[PDB]
RNA sequence: UUGACCUCAAAUCAGGUAGGAGUACCCGCUGAACUUAAGCAUAUCAAUAAGCGGAGGAAAAGAAACCAACCGGGAUUGC
RNA sequence: UUGACAUUGUGAAGAGACAUAGAGGGUGUAGAAUAAGUGGGAGCUUCGGCGCCAGUGAAAUACCACUACCUUUAUAGUUUC
RNA sequence: GAAGACAUUGUCAGGUGGGGAGUUUGGCUGGGGCGGCACAUCUGUUAAACGAUAACGCAGAUGUCCUAAGGGGGGCUCAUG
């Protein structure tokens, strides 16, 4: 690893200084990952995609939608987590600016293993287009542990683009949290990246609202 | 007879393999068609 | 001229091509068919722009 | 192991060989003594799955030749777009890593997932290289 | 450069660790092939030593000094009569000079023990089978 | 320096009293006089620098001694010719600064 | 090829060995005739005594630095110290080695009282008259044997202050084990700031 | 015009010298394969045989850009 | 056969690629507008204005940064063709 | 006259190279070849009631599979009618 532990804690010191004493903010702030891969191409080379659970989560309070059936609906209105039935996703009925506004509405999305075969063909492609694909959930599993799980979901995926960005966590969690979370967030992204450690162009952290910090 | 020729030998008197030779052969490989760009009767 | 391998073909036309003109020009390549290779990749992509046009 | 080793006679017909390193499955098979005393020789002629091309080799029959491993597999397209597959396995997986067909195959797919089929693909592995080789429609689970 | 092997079309005729033609080296130098054709051409002096005075890419460039050992300004001078005596007629053909010993590797030390009285000296000294009257 | 009397150790060895030889004008053959260095400095003067000197005056000028010893290691045999050669051209750049 | 149980042969005859047999039917005519060359040798130099008079002189390796033997020849330093130049000395017959050099302050002292008694027995003739007729002896290394010298008297008193010399040697071995990691301890203690 | 210098020539110029033989031993160059590996290609045979150049009664080597690590030895050669 | 180094010196132009110093730039349609994309973001405010709900649009707008692609000047610059 | 610091030449490096060199091209086997594997193994039988025991004898099998289909404990009883 180029980048040392030291130099994290050092970089993470003044960006939690300038979050929290100096210029304070009403919203909570997101702390950010931005990464630029160099010497690599999408049309070529595999597009790499994976995704890790963070310890701590980085974003509680995330707008989450759950696509179920009977048990996971009434298993939802005990997880308190907003659902719509086959039934409403059959009302829908395909139009596209209210698929949209759904979209918009929600960032991520939970389905169920027997309606997640249904959900392209009651919905479109406009989901992948977006990418906001629903995640899958069984009957065996805890919702709220999985609402906790894609909450604290982390997805390195290619595209076209040939530069990520990541919410690593909060401003407000602990520093030694913060540092191991940014930390196994970079192993996980060069563990992805073939030829690890040289075809990484830039890391930058930041935090919302925040000036950058270069780390290599 | 093959001892004598690249086209010698053979249960019936044929040629073998193609008788277009590369430029980049050697001596003893240029036996035929050295380098033709084209073959045959043009109508 | 500062793509990968073309200086190596053009050293060649220096070296035997120097001293021709364009119709023996034309009727070498017509009769080596490099030219109806070259039809050929521009109708290519003729037809890559005409088959969007059609999905439209 | 990607590859595991073969015998000559071992192999038949519509099965997969590596010619050249190139996953290929043969169509031709033809078997010749050499000389009255001597071993026959195999000559197989195969195809390349991926790129379609015709790759012949003639080999002693007690010879070795690789074999590759080939899974086809099963996935219900999310979206065609820039000319890379979105797919989706069962258990909810997720794959975008595979390039669009660019053949008939691929115009034709293109087209029933404009007028919007539900589409089943058909994607197979071999040594390292993945492609999509057909599709068809989903009879029933509408 | 190096010395061709000089084979008719580059057959050895033998195993194929011998099969090399072009890459071969020769085993003196060009400073003591340069000083043997000066000796051949004038036989009657006796070759002292040689030195480099210039090369391009085709030829290397040589000095030779030879002493003429009938002149009598040779055969007085006692610091130069040795040269008079028959035991250094072609000096430069039996490897006797300073490039000569270097190529044939006359030197003290551990690093030439293969060569350091002579190499097929040292190789029948140490090839022979001794026996004694009274078997040891 | 002296030994210990007994077989291993660091200063392994049999006591014997030391007479200190005099010194051997052999080993003093790398010294340098004053002819010679006079010498040294008037065909320096005439003849001036060759190329890959002067390109290395253009390394210590521009890219400094650690490219400069790096490419002197290529250009010489060892790295000690190549620091002794980057510290004498470091001497002729501050002489002739100074001129 | 191989067979019962015996050890394994290593026999270097797979070259053309009998081409090069060296059987010595020689040795006592070549020492009939080596006996011959030093009689002649002698007459030839009819009063010197037929060998240069050697040092004696430590050997080298752990092996045998507890024998002294003779060495080639005097150091510089013991000639001059025998008060006679070097080339004299190899006039009057004693072999001066220019290349070897005195750390020893005991083979000095026995060099120069070598040299000492040589120039006692000696008898130098004048260069140009009467020639005193002396009888040569043969053999200066006979006249000067070279003797090993006594280290120690063969009865003492015990002295022993508890060390076993077996804890003294391990002690030894070990901080010369240790030697270097101590003073790479050291040097980064003092370095702590 | 004349006289030098440098460099290069010519003489049946004055006086010399080299070649060829021998080659057991010696100093170099060049250089195989049979064979062994129970096959065979690296290896081995062998830094050999054959081939070429050059000496003497011996030749070669030889007075350390050595060996060592000891209380240090002290040109070369040979056993 | 192809490349490098040497033989191998003497002169002019024109392009290109890096280092690190800094600048500006992005118009199918629809949509209040010129949408390079990403990612965060519900509050940021300097105006008490801009976003957000809402309109349209694949992609949504404040306020932040990042990454490409372009053009753009300069160095006792490094270089290649 | 032409050509010109390019050819040429030298040394390395990649390609090409049956023109040429060297060598190899299993075994069992009712002769060899084709076929088969009786070539490393396992069950039943031949096999003659200890053990051992052949044939290209007979009927078959192996180059895997399993985080349980391993280990411990508890409860229960299966095929079929
Ligand atoms: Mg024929
Ligand atoms: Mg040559």
């Amino acid at each position: 690893s180029k980048i040392t532990s030291s130099q994290v804690r050092e970089h993470v010191k003044e960006l939690l200084k300038y979050s929290n004493e100096t210029k304070k903010r009403n919203f909570l702030e997101t702390v950010e990952l931005q990464v630029g891969l160099k010497n690599y191409d999408p049309q070529r080379d595999k597009r790499f995609s994976g995704s890790l659970k963070l310890p701590n989560c980085p974003r509680p309070n995330m707008s989450i939608c759950i696509f179920g059936d009977a048990f996971d609906v009434d298993r939802a209105k005990s997880c308190g987590v907003d659902a719509m039935s086959v039934d409403d996703l059959k009302k829908l009925n395909k139009n596209k600016k209210l698929i949209k506004k759904l979209s918009k509405k929600y960032n991520a999305f939970i389905a169920s293993e027997v309606l997640i075969k249904q959900v392209p063909r009651l919905l479109g492609p406009q989901l992948s287009k977006a990418g906001k694909f629903p995640t899958p959930v069984s009957h065996n599993d805890d919702l709220y542990g999985k609402v906790t799980d894609v909450r604290s979901t982390i997805k390195f995926q290619l595209k076209k683009v040939l530069c990520l960005a990541v919410a690593v966590g909060n401003v407000e969690m602990e520093e030694d949290v913060l540092v191991n979370q940014i930390l196994m967030s970079v192993n996980f992204f060069v563990s992805l990246l073939k030829k690890n450690w040289q075809n990484v162009g830039s890391l930058v952290v930041k935090s919302s609202m925040g000036p950058a910090f270069r780390l290599y | 007879n093959p001892v004598d020729h690249p086209h010698g030998g053979g249960n019936h008197q044929h040629i073998g393999k193609a008788s277009t030779i590369s430029r980049g052969a050697v001596s003893g490989q240029k036996a035929g068609l050295i380098a033709a760009r084209r073959t045959g009767l043009l109508r | 001229s500062n793509v990968r391998g073309k200086r190596g073909k053009l050293k060649k036309i220096q070296k035997k091509y120097a001293d021709q003109d364009e119709t023996e020009r034309l009727l070498r390549l017509e009769a080596l068919g490099t030219l109806k290779g070259i039809e050929k990749q521009q109708q290519r992509k003729k037809e890559e722009i005409m088959k969007r046009e059609v999905r439209e | 192991s990607a590859t595991y080793p073969m015998q000559c006679s071992a192999l038949r017909k519509n099965g997969f060989v590596v010619i050249k390193s190139r996953p290929c499955k043969i169509v031709d098979m033809s078997t010749s003594k050499t000389g009255k005393h001597g071993h026959a020789k195999v000559h197989l002629v195969a195809i390349d799955i991926f790129t379609g091309k015709k790759l012949e080799d003639l080999s002693p029959s007690t010879h070795n030749m690789e074999v590759p491993v080939v899974k086809r597999n099963e996935y219900q397209l999310l979206d065609i777009d820039d000319g890379f597959l979105s797919l989706m396995n069962m258990d909810g997986d997720t794959k975008d890593d595979v390039k669009a067909p660019e053949g008939e195959l691929g115009d034709s797919l293109q087209t029933a997932f404009d007028e919007g089929k539900d589409l089943m693909v058909t994607i197979i592995s071999a040594m390292g290289e993945e492609a999509a080789i057909s599709f068809k429609e989903a009879a029933r689970t509408d | 450069g190096n010395r061709k092997r000089p084979v008719p079309k580059g057959a050895t005729y033998g195993k194929p660790t011998n099969q090399g033609v072009n890459e071969l080296k020769y085993q003196r130098s060009l400073r003591a092939t340069a000083e043997e054709r000066v000796g051949r051409r004038a036989a009657n002096l006796r070759v002292l030593n040689s030195y480099w005075v210039n090369q391009d890419s085709t030829y290397k460039y040589f000095e030779v000094i030879l002493v003429d050992p009938q002149h009598k300004a040779i055969r007085r001078d006692a610091r130069y009569n040795w040269i008079c005596d028959p035991v250094h007629k072609h000096r430069e053909a039996r490897g006797l000079t300073a490039t000569g010993k270097k190529s044939r590797g006359i030197n003290k030390g551990h690093k030439f023990n293969n060569t350091k009285a002579g190499r097929r000296k040292t190789w029948k000294r140490q090839n022979t089978l001794s026996l004694w009257r009274y078997r040891k | 320096t002296v030994k210990t009397g007994i077989a291993i150790g660091l200063n392994k060895g049999k006591k014997v009293t030391s007479m200190t030889p005099a010194p051997k004008i052999s080993y003093k053959k790398g010294a340098a006089s004053n002819r010679t260095k006079f010498v040294r400095s008037l065909v320096r003067e005439i003849a001036g620098l060759s190329p890959y000197e002067r390109r290395l005056i253009d390394l210590i000028r521009n890219s400094g001694e650690k490219r400069a010893r790096k490419v002197a290691k290529k250009r010489l045999g060892s790295f000690t010719r190549a620091k002794a050669k980057v510290e004498e051209m470091n001497n002729i750049i501050a002489a002739s600064r100074r001129h | 090829a191989i067979s019962k149980n015996l050890p394994i042969l290593k026999n270097h005859f797979r070259k053309h060995w009998q081409e090069r047999v060296k059987v010595h039917f020689d040795q006592a005519g070549k020492k009939v005739s080596r006996r011959n060359a030093r009689a002649t040798r002698a007459a030839k130099i009819a009063p010197r005594p037929l060998d240069l008079l050697r040092p004696v002189v430590r050997a080298p390796t752990v092996k045998y630095n507890r024998k002294v033997r003779a060495g080639r020849g005097f150091t510089l330093a013991e000639v001059k110290a025998a008060g006679l130049t070097a080339a004299y000395a190899r006039t009057i017959g004693i072999a001066v080695d220019h290349r070897r050099q005195n750390r020893n302050q005991e083979i000095f002292d026995a060099n120069v009282q070598r040299l000492k008694e040589y120039q006692s027995k000696i008898i130098v003739f004048p260069r140009n008259g009467k020639a005193p007729e002396a009888e040569q002896v043969l053999s200066a290394a006979a006249t000067f044997p070279i003797a090993q010298p006594a280290t120690d008297v063969e009865a003492r008193a015990v002295q022993d202050n508890g060390e076993s010399a077996f804890r003294t040697l391990r002690l030894a071995r070990s901080e010369k084990k240790f030697r270097g990691i101590r003073e790479k301890r050291a040097r980064e203690k003092a370095e702590a700031e």
